[PDB]
C-alpha cells in the first residue's frame, strides 16, 4: 500500500496560504521523521524541513526564508505543511518522505503540485485523436487525446484505466493565456483497434474531475 | 551546511555500457552519502544507502562506492529504464543535503520519426475552434523540425510545439505539433500537411489531409 | 536476595533504559543544529554507550545544551552503575573473606 | 589566527529584493561566527549571534545560515535604512578577528 498519501494539486492566491497534507499509513515508530522537500520545474531537491510526530519538534532549512510551518496529528497520523503568504517563487512540486531516524528517505509521497497564480480553476477539454479517412497503417496504429484549455496544472492520463502503458507518451503542457493544453499519444497493433476498445483517462485534480474519452474511428 | 558537488551535469552513454556518476562532498563525510532515482513526472527513488548497501526491489545493476568526501553510483549495461535524475544525499551532519543531480543519457541508434496527423474532433468543432494536430514519435536524435501548410502554403501562426524528454522505454524522442485555430478559419481551407525534416532523410517525412 | 546483587542488576536495567532515552533525546536535541553530528538513533546509541563506559572516541559528541545536558545524564548513570557494580564486587569479597577468617 | 573573507566587498540590490553576504573563515569554526552592522558615523551593531540566532530588537528581516567554514548573513526585501558595512567576527580560538566587512548598495 502507498505509505505516503498526498493530494494531487493546490491553487494559491498570491499571499494568500494553504496547508499541506500528508497521511502516512505502514510501520510507525517513534523514530519515525517526516520532511519536506521542495522542486521547481527543471530544478533539484531542496530540503524544507523536518518534524518529529511523536514528539513534535520541528526543524527548518535556515538557508532559505522561513515559508513553511510543520505539524503532525498522530491520531490520524498526518503530517501538515503550511506555506504562508505565497508568491510565484512558491510555485513548486512539494514532496513529504518518510525517514526512520537513520539519515535516508526510504519512502517518498507523489507530490503536491502547488501553483500560485490569480487566475480561476478550469477543468479540461478531452477531444480523441483518431486518424483521417485516407490514412494508412502499418502494423500500428497511433491514436491520442488532446487535453485542451486547463488551470493549473497537473493533469494525470492514462489509457484504459491504466492497462495500457506501452506505447504511450504524454506531451509536456504549453501555456497560453492563463490555460494549459498538451496531447497524449497511445500505439496498439493495428489489428486489434477498434474490436478492442481503447480509451483516453484524464484526471485533474485541482478540480476534482476525471473524464473518459473512447476513441472510435471517423466512421 | 555540507554541499554535495555533482559534475558532469549530464551523463552520456551507449546501451550496454557502464556508466558512473561521481558526487564530491565538501568535506569528509564517512560513508554517510545516500542515491536517489527520479524519472520524468515521478518521485525520487531510493537507490543505494549508506554508499554502499543494496536496497530491496533494485536491479543488482546498481552499485555504489566510495567514502570519505568522494562517492560513485555505477550502473553496469544501461538500459533504457535507467534513463533519469540521479540524486545523492549525506545526512552525516545536520541539515541533510542533496547533490545537484546528474542526468542520464543513452546514445541508441539513428530512428526515423513516426508522423501521425489528426483533424480535429467534431465536439471540439461544436464547441467553436479546431486543433490540428501532429505526431512526430519515436526518434533519435532529438532534433527536429516541424512545418505546417495550409492549401500548400507554409503556415506559422497559430502553431505550439511540445518536445518529450528521452523515452524510458526506448530511449527515443517525441514532438507534437498542434496547429490551433477557430473553426471558421478551419473551414475556410481544404488541405492541412505536417512536414517533419530529421537526420534520418534527406526528403522530409509529410502527413496530410484534405477537410474534404 | 543481598542488596548489593539486587541493586547492580536494577543498575544494569537502569542503565539500558538510560542509554536508549539518550539516543533518542539525543538525536532530538541535536537535530537543527548546524553542524550536528549525534543526529541518527543507531549512532546515538553508540555514542551513549561510549558516554556512559568514558570510552568517549571522540567520532560523536553533543553541541547543543540540551544535547549536553542529555550527556552529562548518561555520563553519571554510568559512572555510578560501574561504581556500583564495584561496590557490589567489594561487599562479596569483604563478606567471604570475613567467613574465611571464620568469623 | 583566523582568517575571515568577506567576499565581494560592495554588494548591489535592488529595493525588496534579498540579498546574501558571504563570510569564508580559514579553517572550521563551528557556528562561532557573529553579524554586526555599522552605518555611517555610527558604532557597529550585533545583528545575528552564533551563525543564526536572532537579536531583540533586529527586524526579523535579517537571518544567518551556515557553519564549518562558510557563513551567509541574509536580508529579505532590501530597505534604505540597510544601508551600511556589515561585518563578520569568529569567536571560535584566540584571537577573536573580523572580516574585512561588505558594503551594501541599493
Ligand atoms: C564566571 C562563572 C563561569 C562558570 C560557568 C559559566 C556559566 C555559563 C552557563 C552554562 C550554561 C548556559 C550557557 C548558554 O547560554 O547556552 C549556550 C551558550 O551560548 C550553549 O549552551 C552550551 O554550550 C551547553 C551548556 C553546558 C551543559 C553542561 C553543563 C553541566 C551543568
Ligand atoms: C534532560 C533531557 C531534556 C530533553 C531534551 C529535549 C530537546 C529539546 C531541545 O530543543
Amino acid at each position: 500500500q502507498v505509505q505516503l498519501q498526498q493530494p494531487g494539486a493546490e491553487l494559491v492566491k498570491p499571499g494568500a496560504s494553504v496547508k499541506l497534507s500528508c497521511k502516512a499509513s505502514g510501520y510507525t515508530f517513534t523514530s519515525d521523521w517526516i520532511h519536506w522537500v521542495k522542486q521547481r520545474p527543471g530544478h533539484g531537491l531542496e530540503w524544507i524541513g523536518e518534524i518529529i510526530p511523536s514528539y513534535g519538534r520541528a526543524n527548518y532549512n535556515e538557508k532559505i526564508q522561513k515559508k513553511a510551518t510543520l505539524t503532525a496529528d498522530k491520531s490520524s497520523s498526518t503530517a501538515f505543511m503550511q506555506l504562508s503568504s505565497l508568491t510565484s517563487e512558491d510555485s513548486a512540486v512539494y514532496y513529504c518522505a518518510r525517514e526512520r531516524g537513520d539519515g535516508y528517505f526510504a519512502v517518498w509521497g507523489a507530490g503536491t503540485t502547488v501553483t500560485v497564480s490569480s487566475a480561476k480553476t478550469t477543468p479540461p477539454s478531452v477531444y480523441p485523436l483518431a486518424p483521417g479517412s485516407a490514412a494508412q497503417t502499418n502494423s500500428m496504429v497511433t491514436l491520442g487525446c488532446l487535453v485542451k484549455g486547463y488551470f493549473p496544472e497537473p493533469v494525470t492520463v492514462t489509457w484504459n484505466s491504466g492497462s495500457l502503458s506501452s506505447g504511450v507518451h504524454t506531451f509536456p503542457a504549453v501555456l497560453q493565456s492563463d490555460l494549459y493544453t498538451l496531447s497524449s499519444s497511445v500505439t496498439v497493433p493495428s489489428s486489434s483497434w477498434p474490436s478492442e476498445t481503447v480509451t483516453c483517462n484524464v484526471a485533474h485534480p485541482a478540480s476534482s474531475t476525471k473524464v473518459d474519452k473512447k476513441i472510435v474511428p471517423r466512421d | 551546511d555540507i554541499l554535495l558537488t555533482q559534475s558532469p551535469a549530464i551523463l552520456s552513454v551507449s546501451p550496454g555500457e557502464r556508466v558512473s556518476f561521481s558526487c564530491r562532498a565538501s568535506q569528509s563525510i564517512g560513508t554517510d552519502i545516500h542515491w536517489y532515482q527520479q524519472r520524468t513526472n515521478g518521485s525520487p527513488r531510493l537507490l543505494i544507502k549508506y554508499a554502499s548497501e543494496s536496497i530491496s526491489g533494485i536491479p543488482s545493476r546498481f552499485s555504489g562506492s566510495g567514502s570519505g568526501t568522494d562517492f560513485t553510483l555505477s550502473i553496469n549495461s544501461v538500459e533504457s529504464e535507467d534513463i533519469a535524475n540521479y540524486y545523492c544525499q549525506q545526512s552525516n551532519r545536520w541539515p541533510f543535503t542533496f547533490g545537484s543531480g546528474t542526468k542520464l543519457e543513452i546514445k541508441r541508434a539513428d530512428a526515423a520519426p513516426t508522423v501521425s496527423i489528426f483533424p480535429p474532433s467534431s465536439e471540439q468543432l461544436t464547441s467553436g475552434g479546431a486543433s490540428v494536430v501532429c505526431f512526430l514519435n519515436n526518434f533519435y536524435p532529438k532534433d527536429i523540425n516541424v512545418k505546417w501548410k495550409i492549401d500548400g502554403s507554409e503556415r506559422q501562426n497559430g502553431v505550439l510545439n511540445s518536445w518529450t524528454d528521452q523515452d524510458s522505454k526506448d530511449s527515443t524522442y517525441s514532438m507534437s505539433s498542434t496547429l490551433t485555430l477557430t473553426k471558421d478559419e478551419y473551414e475556410r481551407h481544404n488541405s492541412y500537411t505536417c512536414e517533419a525534416t530529421h537526420k534520418t532523410s534527406t526528403s522530409p517525412i509529410v502527413k496530410s489531409f484534405n477537410r474534404n | 536476595s543481598a542488596l548489593h546483587w539486587r541493586a547492580a542488576g536494577a543498575a544494569t536495567v537502569l542503565l539500558v533504559i538510560v542509554l536508549l532515552a539518550g539516543s533518542y533525546l539525543a538525536v532530538l536535541a541535536e537535530r537543527g543544529a548546524p553542524g550536528a553530528q549525534l543526529i541518527t538513533y543507531p549512532r546515538a546509541l553508540w555514542w551513549s554507550v561510549e558516554t556512559a563506559t568514558t570510552v568517549a572516541y571522540g567520532d560523536l559528541y553533543p553541541v547543543t545544551l540540551w544535547g549536553r545536558c542529555v550527556a552529562v545524564v548518561v555520563m553519571v548513570a554510568g559512572i555510578t552503575s560501574f561504581g556500583l557494580v564495584t561496590a557490589a564486587l567489594a561487599t562479596w569479597f569483604v563478606g567471604r573473606e570475613q567467613e574465611r577468617r571464620g568469623h
